[PDB]
């Protein structure tokens, strides 16, 4: 999920960036 | 944004400098 891969670890970059709205 | 952890504040931070504002967001969905 989210957290799951930016919290417990690191996500992708341009897939944290999609985050906005 | 190195790659060490993230959770809410380093994404709202890295968020902060990937989108700036705009009204970005990062839920757990």
């Amino acid at each position: 999920g989210i957290v799951e891969q930016c919290c417990t670890s690191i996500c992708s970059l341009y897939q944290l960036e999609n985050y906005c709205n | 944004f190195v790659n060490q952890h993230l959770c809410g504040s380093d994404l709202v931070e890295a968020l902060y400098l990937v989108c700036g504002e705009r009204g970005f967001f990062y839920t757990d969905k």
